[PDB]
């Protein structure tokens, strides 16, 4: 089929705040390919070329004074205006998780299994997952997947529980996130 | 990442010699928008985007054209070096878990991979399926590599496997990623 | 609604 070589341009230019909006850096990066050539960080106040391939940009632009000055007044007149208009639906976006606990496979007691705590459909991606067995925290046969990006401004997170259940016993997940007052607490009895 | 941390990326690029062009803006890793060249029209990620913020569209076809030009420039003075292509990472799961015969969400995630070129297929029991179906556009990696992202509106049922088909320049075969219901 | 802002990117030299 296609076998054409391919040629790639890509223009970032990356917004970090801290604290709010106390300290802003603005970082403009050109890459070729797979190769940043020229950047401009606003804590240097101009651009500088990366590779070879970027050094003569990183001259020419650097000439343009209305550029330069521009550019170093993107902190406020880009940076912290973007922020301000996406603030009420990026940085104060909270979505409560649905919490569920379930065993992975079906199978008799006094014999190994694992138990699944499924926090799933949250926002921001902070979160704190603790297992109980019968009200004593379990930290040695926990596993976790981690942070799943869903791409759709959601996380979801498996957090597993390796066990050997006994009647009686009850298994509790317990799930703390910023959307949420009070803890999440799911069971399960055996 | 620092927890007083949080990062707006606009992130363009456009790619020869398949003259395509992307446009769009990321927060803390998730797509805020894009602009559709076709249609010439702001696509919001969420609905509620865009009943708090506005873009022109046009604005961004400039920048793109400024992208085009520069690349055909930078590819002459590289010598015309060509992108060497960098295969994806291909990952298949469910949006939330898994209750037979409630609606659900299979998720085809494509990761880590160069140029921003790729064929998706969706395909249930060995035939392909293309209702319901949506997909992000490339989104941007700090390593300037992509991540993409697939859906699949599916019922969950004991008679139905799924597989994401994806084709890649950096793939020596269409790699099949498979999901069935185990129980 | 407020509008959002763009960069726009700068011609390279073309020496």
């Amino acid at each position: 089929g296609d076998t054409r070589p391919r040629f790639l341009w890509q223009l970032k230019f990356e917004c970090h705040f801290f604290n709010g909006t106390e300290r802003v850096r603005l970082l403009e990066r050109c890459i070729y390919n797979q190769e940043e050539s020229v950047r401009f960080d606003s804590d240097v106040g101009e651009y500088r070329a990366v590779t070879e391939l970027g050094r003569p940009d990183a001259e020419y632009w650097n000439s343009q004074k209305d550029l330069l000055e521009q550019r170093r007044a993107a902190v406020d007149t880009y940076c912290r205006h973007n922020y301000g208009v996406g603030e009420s639906f990026t940085v104060q976006r909270r979505v409560e998780p649905k919490v569920t606990v379930y065993p992975s496979k079906t199978q008799p007691l006094q014999h190994h299994n694992l138990l699944v705590c499924s926090v799933s459909g949250f926002y921001p991606g902070s979160i704190e997952v603790r297992w109980f067995r019968n009200g004593q925290e379990e930290k040695a046969g926990v596993v976790s997947t981690g942070l799943i990006q869903n791409g759709d401004w959601t996380f979801q997170t498996l957090v597993m529980l390796e066990t050997v259940p006994r009647s009686g016993e009850v298994y509790t997940c317990q799930v703390e996130h910023p959307s949420v007052t009070s803890p999440l607490t799911v069971e399960w009895r055996a | 990442m620092i927890k007083e941390e949080h990062v707006i990326i606009q992130a363009e690029f456009y790619l020869n010699p398949d003259q395509s062009g992307e446009f769009m803006f990321d927060f803390d890793g998730d797509e805020i928008f894009h602009v559709d060249m076709a249609k010439k029209e702001t696509v919001w990620r969420l609905e509620e985007f865009g009943r708090f913020a506005s873009f022109e569209a046009q604005g961004a076809l400039a920048n793109i054209a400024v992208d085009k030009a520069n690349l055909e420039i930078m590819t002459k003075r590289s010598n015309y070096t060509p992108i060497t292509n960098v295969p994806p990472e291909v990952t298949v799961l469910t949006n939330s878990p898994v209750e037979l015969r409630e609606p659900n969400v299979l998720i085809c995630f494509i990761d880590k991979f160069t140029p921003p070129v790729v064929n998706v297929t969706w395909l249930r029991n060995g035939k392909p399926v293309t209702t319901g179906v949506s997909e992000t556009v490339f989104l941007p990696r700090e390593d300037h590599l992509f991540r993409k992202f697939h859906y699949l509106p599916f019922l969950p049922s004991t008679e139905d496997v799924y597989d994401c088909r994806v084709e890649h320049w950096g793939l020596d075969e269409p790699l099949l990623k498979h999901w069935e219901f185990d129980a | 609604t407020q509008l959002n802002r763009a960069l726009t990117g700068i011609a390279v030299e073309q020496d």
